[PDB]
């Protein structure tokens, strides 16, 4: 909206306001993935750090 | 003892033999008999281990 301007009474002129604006948008999204595996060679004869045998 | 076996390549392996000795020369191996000692038999043993599974 904006201010309003005075007009002569007898001229009978006026003002008007412009219409509204509508718009649309969109978004992509991020994908994350990772992998891990366990094999017997990790437990064959491997001592635990905090113990003896 | 006349035992003999064949390899995948067809090579014949005689159980009673001495390496680098002609077959025509008599050959034999001597050892003591300990089988009757049973659980106290500490002279001959066979070890066995786990598989990678």
């Amino acid at each position: 909206v904006s201010l309003l301007d005075a007009v002569d009474r007898d001229s009978r002129k006026a003002e008007t306001s412009a219409p509204e604006r509508v718009r649309q948008i969109s978004f992509p999204m991020m994908y994350f993935k990772e992998v891990e595996s366990i094999t017997p060679d990790e437990i064959q004869g491997v001592r635990q750090p905090g113990t003896a045998n | 003892y006349n035992g003999k076996f064949k390899d995948k390549r067809g090579k014949v392996h005689t159980l009673v033999s001495i390496d680098s000795v002609a077959a025509t020369v008599g050959v034999g191996h001597a050892f003591p008999n300990v089988s009757m000692l049973g659980e106290a038999n500490n002279i001959f043993e066979v070890a066995y281990g786990p598989c990678p599974k």
